[PDB]
């Protein structure tokens, strides 16, 4: 699919991810959801070929989910970044690699802060306080340098989110039909339903 | 590089009746511009009253119709004796052509024969697999030159009745079997004259509740 | 095509079939493969019927007008030298494969042209996807000191066997017979060994039988007086 | 990519006694898509009829080319050109480019005015002419239009015969052919009268 | 998949009223090369059927080898090896056909074009064809690579028809043979002067010829033919 | 196609065979590869048919011109003529042209002219296809100033083993002598030459 | 192909057309494009007809040994998974199927659409094939979730209409579902031909064509 | 550049054109202009290669304004539309084509007639009542063989259009930025400066 | 390479010259190319180093365990051994292989093995790149049943006219005489084979 951006502000990590979904010339839905939660406290979104983001996506859910019943804990964020990693690193040497870039936004109960990490296909990992992937980051990393503090408010973030999304909307070619905004804070995972 | 592939041409045609159903084919082998036969037999009594027919890659067709003979035989001894319907014979024939999806039988395959209501069938199938029941169709090399004339003279397409002008359309009557073997050989004869793969002999297999019977008219030979 | 020319004790024969194809399909079912160049030199032409026949007028042309200029007869050297300095220039683009033959003031002559230019001499040869059925009749009856007789029934024998057991060939069989001290008879059709068999129906539909929608007379006469 | 099969379309021309039929289909499309039903492909210069089959450009500017030759013919020679002479003057301008032809495939239909002698001619997009006696086809359905002329098809047909004949060997190849169809047009020549009909036809 | 080094040319064949022959040429050709001049194309295989094999010589003595085997596979507890359970032509032929069409699917091809020439138990004829893309097919007259094109047409003129067979003598037949075989070393650059012949006939059983040369070539007219168009001299 | 040019005491012998094969179809059986230029000077033709006839065909039309002109030329000169236009056209040209003439002189020469347009005189030379399987042959039984018999012997010897060898060659062997008595054409077919 | 599907008040339309093609030559008039998977499950296709025919009709196979062993029937989104897994094992090896699940389960109506990338897509309406963009212009203006029964089967079938007329590989027939709680119910084959003149003076549509 | 479209009406023809212009991954101008007047009752729109468009455009406004000033006269919109395809005829077997699709709208006054003609780079040339270039028929003509009527206003020709626009912005992956559109009817050309 | 195996009365001689050349440079001028698989039974290498040598190499394996198994191997068996590696893995070789032995029932015998994997019995073959130039030479120089001074004329003079006219063979001539008698291996340098 085409754009996810992320942000870490003082106290959640917020993802924005487009709605629009092609096939051919045709835009067959523009409500698409392009995220799985992973746990409680760690969102997952991913963009990348057809098919294989969402295979990959929920095959990493089902994972962390299993990890979740069998020691009836939740996974740092950090260690889930890490095992998605992994899986993306030992996919780009298979014979058909995963073709999936994902952010993953969680919030770390333990050390109560929120955390955004970026990875590409290859298994290229960051941490980072903003971050996107493809295109997404030639037009809006110049804004989030300019605008973003580590002690930003949630509203704040979304305030600086919606200038990023104006910003695509008015310098882009494509038509991404909006965004899809969550934000995952210590209370859990929320979407925001107007955006 | 080797090429697993080759055209030896050939034309088939299959048509339901009431009762009845035939499936034609021309005799002539071919590879380019020479002959490699003018009498080499390509529609073929399968048992339990089916006739087969699968034209364009002749070591392909002759490969899927002994498959197809055989499919017959291990239904006889896993079943109990039961007839193979056409219908099931059919679907078995989709799985043959499908198991080989990415390095494909390389014919136009048809079947002939007559339904378990006993009124008359074919079913026409594409290189993969891909099946369908059908009054009337024409396969191989000259298929494009046959069809068309098979609307206008077995559907009567574009026809209707005179003094309406367009209002009406003509109606659907059967056809007899002396009917359709004048349609038959007239389609050949004319792809024939027409296409440089088509010639040299015309042999026809007519299904009825009472067997199978053959048919043989000659073509020309240029 | 199948084409063959013959030499023969008094002159030379020049023979060819008439199916016309494009691809598997045959466009035409009786199509005219002999050409004159001048009345008594005769081309067939296989590979790009286009190419056989443009360059074909295009020379005829030119040794017409030649012929007219030295007061002579045109000779089978003149069309020969003519057609292959034309088609080594296009360095094989124009897709013409010759047959040449005829008789002038010098003689009886047979010759070969393909398409890059080059020539051959010979007593039989044989053109086109038909070419080697034809030579294998010909290498096998082919003799010194033929007849005119015996020469049209090795040629027409030689075609033949290309229209029997060659796809792109088939139909009838043209011949030209050009004899020294003579005028050229071209024997168009001299075989009809594959005329269609009688349909078992007719198609004629009954009147009505499609659906209009508009008539209206077209006016093909120019602009009327008064 | 192939010019011959972009914008669609197919012609056939029939002769029968004292007469001679031509017939074309409406259909202009970008490739899948249909772009006009209108699109007539036979043009007459007097009483020599015309059908181009091909790369649409090529159809309209060939008219156009042949109207002007045409036009040119008669003022010098103060008459109509004739079928037979056409047929000449097309297979030359065809082959004038040999090595950037255009990409079509016409059809010559029409009555010699002075010898009554019914005359179609086709060619290749190069120039080379096919003078049959029965019928000449053209087109994106031209197997399928081969098809159905070789068995409809009988000689010395009425004119009124002849108009079900080729209308129906046009309709139902056109119905076989995706690029073929959205409209038909047949024209019944006789030697001094032409009649034009416009056929219904399904418009997929 | 491969490409054929060491090849050998046409075999051709036909039917005659009581059997039938088949012949083909000595040569074992590497490209434009000449190489090999001792060369059996035809196999038999017992007293009732020859193999005759065009294309990759390699692949022909692999071929040679399988028959060679299969004849000592049918021995094996078999009293009636030699009378009514003896290999026949049509066994033979299928069992090729069966390789041939394996080793196309396997894309690992036998490089080659094979007649099967013999006379059955019930006094039949039997010539069927098979070749590296396991197609198969019979005709009163069979030949591979040239002969296709320049034997067939005159072996066509003898026997047009299945109704010619029985009206076609074993002297007309070898005639036909011996001729399309020098027209194509007239006409064939890859064929060669020497040649073997083998009749199968169903009374005299099988004649094996070896040794045989094209004569009565025709090469005098050769003398008048000067230049390439203009030159007398 | 197999060609060869061979001085001797007398003059000079051109030799081929007359094969012409379109792959392996032969086309022509009974091919004419000796080809005048001039009254006494000859050329041995290999590779496009269609480009050495256009070339000796122009060479013969400059020669034409040059003796209206200057009177008879030399068989250097003719090489040259050869040589020039298979230079300046290599690009479009596949011709492979041995040049052989007699002047009373000079006597016999022999000129090859291979692909490149470069010019060798040569006591002998061979060409064509056919010509690889007898250069050792060719070497180990050439003499300078043989006879005519020894001459023509060594040529068609040698044709002889080409033709076995190399299946572009065949058909019969045609010969050119060339000396102070005049023009001799010879031809020795099949039966002659294959029991050698 | 021409292609589709759309959920409403009533439960779910389903339209195809009728066309088969091979390169410019029309194979087949008149093709099945629906699959009758069970009385309350269908299934559309586009794409390679091979591969649609084998594909969902295994489909059924396993949709059918879901109700043997939980003896209640599958859902829609489960039976539209288990084809986009099918889809995933031969992920890049050359399928060609574009298919909408159409059905009614305990959620109520349900449309899934599915492709040979393994795309799974929940929604209320779907187009697909090589005429999908004309069929969506016609739904897109004319759609209401209260739409009746009647409306809607027409809508679907003049949808249909006007990809056929403008698509060159569309045409022949159009075929006519509805699914409903007590099952899908066939509402016939519509010869276009005959459609496009009657949809014509009725309606007062394609007003540039002459008839 | 994109998206072109035409209708005739009743009494005028209406030409839509979209607004985007676009160099590598950015849009550049979101106000483009794809039209010339090529003389007081004939309008033509244009899209195809860049820069190729609007040369082909102008060089075209400039002969035909060359024949208004030497004859006193303007060319009827059939007239112009031959001269432009025979251009376009011309270009096809150039040495390097101009890559340029257009659409002629015009009003005869001779007539009383509103005229549209399409036509392609490669001299293609048809009227028709409404028209498209490129992809943008495919979403449009659906809805335009359904609500086309030869006795339209001009209003409701714009209702139709409006449609149209809408249909192209919900299926369509890329972003046009919209549309200007223009009338051109007996008073001359004039463009909707709210749409 | 020029390489040539001939019978004679007495036995067998296997010739090579000893140039290996990696394009232009030569990067060996004394290769022995005489290789030997069993006492008696020697073979000469044609095409890729690299694969005739591994072939080699497996092929006195086999001979050393049939030796031990079956007794002294004939030389067509040796023959079959190579063929079945050459055949099996004619897809990833690239290897022209003449094989020479003698027995006292078989005497001398010789095989060649093409690239395809074929087999051929022969009284004498030729093979390498070399081979070409000498087809003529050795067919009309060939006779059967040659003493061993003969036949070793016959070797030194034929590969003289491979290594004269054929770049890529060169340097020595070496030479193994298979007989009743022994293994004899023999040399010739330049100075004695060039002015022949
Ligand atoms: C549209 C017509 C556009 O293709 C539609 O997609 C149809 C779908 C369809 C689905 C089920 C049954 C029939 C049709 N597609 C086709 O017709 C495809 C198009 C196609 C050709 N190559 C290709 C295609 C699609 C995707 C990749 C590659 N056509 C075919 O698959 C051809 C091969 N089918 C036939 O020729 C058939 C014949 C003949 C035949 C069939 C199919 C069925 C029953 C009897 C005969
Ligand atoms: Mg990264
Ligand atoms: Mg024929
Ligand atoms: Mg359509
Ligand atoms: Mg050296």
């Amino acid at each position: 699919m085409d754009i996810i951006l992320g942000i870490r502000v003082q106290d959640s990590v917020i993802l924005a991810s487009s709605k629009a979904v092609t096939r051919g010339i045709s835009v067959l839905k523009d409500s698409d959801d392009k995220t799985r939660q992973l746990s409680p406290h760690t969102l997952m979104s991913f963009a990348g070929e057809a098919g294989d983001t969402v295979q990959f996506a929920e095959y990493i859910q089902a994972n962390i989910q299993l990890y979740s019943i069998r020691e009836d804990y939740e996974l740092s964020p950090q260690a889930v970044s890490s095992f998605v990693r992994q899986e993306l690193a030992k996919s780009i040497r298979s014979r058909r690699p995963y073709q999936v870039n994902v952010l993953i936004g969680g919030y770390d109960k333990k050390k109560n802060k929120p955390e955004l990490y970026q990875i590409d296909y290859l298994g290229t990992k960051v941490e980072l306080p903003y971050g996107a992937h493809g295109y997404s980051g030639f037009y809006t990393f110049s804004l989030l340098d300019h605008h973003y503090r580590p002690d930003m408010t949630t509203e704040e973030g979304l305030d600086l989110l919606k200038l990023c999304v104006q910003e695509l909307e008015k310098r882009m070619p494509m038509d991404f039909k909006g965004v899809i905004v969550k934000i995952v804070d210590k209370d859990g995972i929320r979407q925001v339903d107007d955006f | 590089q080797f090429n697993p592939y080759g055209d030896n041409g050939g034309t088939i045609l299959g048509i339901a009746g009431e009762d009845f159903a035939v499936l034609a084919g021309d005799t002539r082998n071919i590879t380019d511009y020479s002959i490699n036969s003018r009498y080499e037999p390509k529609v073929f009594d399968c048992g339990d009253n089916i006739v087969m027919s699968a034209n364009g890659f002749a070591a392909d067709g002759d490969a899927l119709v002994k498959r197809f003979k055989n499919s017959v035989k291990w239904y006889h001894f896993d079943h109990n004796d039961k007839k193979l319907s056409i219908n099931s014979a059919a679907r078995n024939i989709q799985h043959l052509l499908y198991g080989k999806r990415f390095f494909p039988y390389y014919v136009h395959t048809i079947i002939a024969g007559l339904d378990e209501d006993g009124k008359g069938a074919v079913y026409s199938f594409d290189p993969v697999g891909s099946y369908e029941r059908e009054q009337c169709r024409a396969g191989g090399a000259a298929a494009s030159l046959i069809m068309p004339f098979l609307d206008n003279q077995v559907n009567f397409k574009n026809q209707y009745e005179p003094g309406t002008n367009g209002k009406v359309k003509k109606p659907l009557k059967y056809l007899s079997v002396e009917e359709v073997i004048k349609l038959v050989r007239d389609s050949f004869t004319s792809a024939t004259e027409r296409h440089i793969q088509v010639g040299d002999g015309l042999e026809i297999l007519i299904v009825t509740k009472d067997g199978v019977r053959k048919e043989f008219y000659e073509l020309k030979r240029d | 095509t199948t084409i063959v020319g013959v030499k023969f004790n008094n002159g030379v024969v020049i023979a060819a079939d008439t199916r016309s194809t494009q691809g598997p399909i045959v466009a035409d079912k009786n199509c005219a493969k002999l050409h004159r160049i001048s009345p008594k030199i005769w081309c067939a032409g296989a590979g790009t019927a286009a190419d056989t026949e443009a360059v074909t007028q295009l020379i005829g042309s030119n040794i017409e007008l030649h012929s007219l200029y030295t007061s002579r007869e045109p000779r089978v050297v003149s069309a020969l030298q003519m057609l292959k300095q034309h088609l080594f220039k296009y360095q094989g683009h124009i897709g013409a494969y010759l047959i040449v033959a005829g008789v002038d003031p010098t003689g009886s002559h047979l010759f070969s042209i393909h398409a890059h230019g080059s020539t051959d001499v010979g007593y039989y040869l044989s053109l086109g996807s038909g070419s080697l059925a034809a030579m294998a009749v010909l290498e096998s009856h082919w003799k010194q000191d033929l007849t005119k007789e015996e020469a049209i029934k090795l040629a027409s024998d030689a075609i033949q066997a290309g229209i029997w057991n060659d796809l792109g060939s088939g139909s009838n069989v043209d011949v030209c017979v050009m004899e020294i001290g003579k005028d050229a008879e071209y024997l168009r059709n001299y075989l009809t060994p594959n005329v269609r068999e009688e349909k078992q129906k007719s198609y004629k539909f009954p009147r009505g039988t499609t659906a209009v929608l508009k008539e209206s007379i077209v006016n093909i006469c120019d602009i009327q007086e008064e | 990519s192939d010019p011959s099969s972009i914008n669609g379309g197919i012609v056939v021309a029939m002769t029968g006694k004292d007469c001679v039929a031509i017939a074309c289909d409406l259909r202009l499309g970008s490739q899948s898509l249909g772009v006009s039903n209108k699109f007539e492909k036979i043009f007459h210069y007097g009483h020599v009829f015309l059908g181009i089959t091909g790369l649409a450009t090529d159809v309209t500017t060939l008219n156009e080319m042949f109207r002007y030759k045409t036009n040119l013919y008669k003022l010098k020679e103060e008459r109509a050109i004739e079928p037979e002479t056409f047929t000449q003057l097309v297979s030359s301008s065809l082959y004038e480019r040999r090595f950037g032809p255009y990409f079509v495939g016409p059809v010559v239909a029409g009555i010699n005015s002075k010898s009554g002698k019914p005359f179609i001619a086709g060619f290749d997009l190069i120039g080379c002419i096919d003078e049959a006696k029965d019928f000449i086809v053209s087109g994106t359905a031209s197997d399928q239009l081969f098809g159905m002329c070789e068995s409809l098809y009988e000689p010395n047909l009425e004119p009124e015969d002849l108009f079900e004949t080729i209308s129906q060997a046009l309709l139902n190849a056109a119905d076989r052919d995706a690029l073929s169809g959205w409209g038909a047009v047949v024209y019944i020549i006789k030697k001094d009268e032409v009649v034009k009909r416009y056929l219904k036809m399904r418009q997929d | 998949t491969q490409q054929p080094i060491v090849t050998g040319t046409s075999v051709i064949s036909m039917k005659y009223d009581n059997g039938v022959i088949i012949a083909a040429d000595n040569l074992g050709s590497y490209g434009s090369l000449l190489r090999f001049n001792g060369v059996e194309r035809l196999i038999p295989v017992g007293d009732n059927t020859v193999v005759g094999i065009s294309g990759d010589i390699s692949d022909m003595q692999h071929i040679e080898r399988l028959l060679k085997d299969l004849v000592t596979e049918n021995a094996y507890d078999n009293p009636l090896a030699d009378a009514e359970e003896a290999l026949e032509p049509s066994y033979i032929f299928e069992y090729l056909a069966t390789v041939m069409y394996q080793r196309r699917s396997k894309m690992n091809p036998l490089w080659n074009a094979i007649i099967v020439a013999g006379v059955q138990s019930n006094g039949d004829q039997f010539l069927r064809y098979v070749n590296l893309l396991g197609v198969t097919y019979s005709s009163p007259t069979l030949a591979t690579g040239f002969g296709a094109h320049m034997a067939n047409p005159l072996l066509r003129k003898v026997v047009d028809r299945e109704s010619d067979i029985p009206k076609t003598t074993v002297q007309v037949a070898e005639e036909a043979i011996v001729n399309a075989m020098r027209v194509l070393y007239y006409r064939d650059a890859r064929s060669s002067r020497n040649f073997s012949l083998a009749i199968i006939d169903k009374n005299t059983g099988l004649t094996f010829k070896k040794n045989l040369q094209v004569e009565n070539m025709k090469w005098d007219f050769a003398k008048d033919i000067k230049g390439y168009g203009t030159q007398k001299i | 196609t197999s060609i060869m040019a061979v001085t001797f005491k007398d003059g000079v012998i051109l030799g081929a065979d007359s094969r012409t094969t379109t792959g392996a179809y032969i086309a022509n059986r009974v091919t004419d590869k000796l080809t005048r230029v001039h009254d006494k000077i000859w050329c041995c033709r290999s590779g496009s048919a269609a480009d050495t006839q256009a070339i000796a065909d122009i060479v013969q039309y400059h020669l034409e011109l040059y003796t209206s002109q200057y009177g008879t030329p030399s068989t250097e000169t003719a090489a040259s003529v050869f040589k020039e236009l298979c230079y300046e056209n290599k690009d479009n040209l596949t011709a492979g042209i041995i040049v052989a003439g007699y002047d009373d002189k000079n006597k016999g020469e022999v000129y090859t002219i291979p692909l490149g347009g470069s010019v060798h005189k040569l006591p002998y030379a061979i060409a064509g296809s056919g010509s690889t399987f007898i250069y050792g042959y060719c070497d180990k039984n050439f003499r300078e100033n043989m006879s005519k018999e020894e001459t023509v012997d060594f040529i068609k010897h040698s044709l002889s083993q080409a033709i076995k060898w190399d299946g572009s060659s065949g058909g019969v062997i045609r010969m050119v002598v060339l000396t102070a008595a005049g023009v001799e054409r010879l031809i020795f077919y099949p039966d002659e030459y294959e029991q050698l | 192909t021409t292609t589709l599907a759309f959920k409403f008040q009533h439960g779910v339309i389903a339209a195809v057309d009728s066309r088969a093609s091979a390169g410019s030559y029309i194979s087949a008039l008149r093709v099945n494009k629906v699959i009758e998977i069970n009385p309350y499950l269908l299934g559309t296709m586009s794409g390679c007809a091979a591969d649609c025919q084998y594909w969902e009709t295994l489909l059924a196979k396993e949709c059918r040994l879901y109700y043997l062993r939980n003896g209640e029937r599958i859902s829609v989104s489960a039976a539209s998974k288990l084809l986009s897994n099918m889809m995933c094992q031969y992920r890049g090896m050359g399928l060609s199927m574009g298919s909408m699940i159409c059905g009614w389960d305990k959620k109520g109506p349900g449309l899934y659409y599915v492709d040979e990338h393994g795309t799974r897509l929940s929604g209320n309406m779907f187009s697909t094939g090589s005429g999908n963009t004309y069929a969506y212009g016609v739904l897109d203006s004319n759609y209401k979730w209260d739409l009746s029964v009647e409306d809607a089967l027409y809508l679907g079938k003049r949808s249909i209409l006007a990809a056929a007329h403008r698509d060159a590989y569309s045409g022949g027939s159009v075929n006519l579902y509805h699914v409903t709680e007590d099952g899908w119910i066939y509402h016939g084959n519509h010869d276009v031909g005959e459609l496009f003149w009657k949809v014509k003076e009725e309606e007062g549509s394609f007003n540039n064509v002459i008839g």
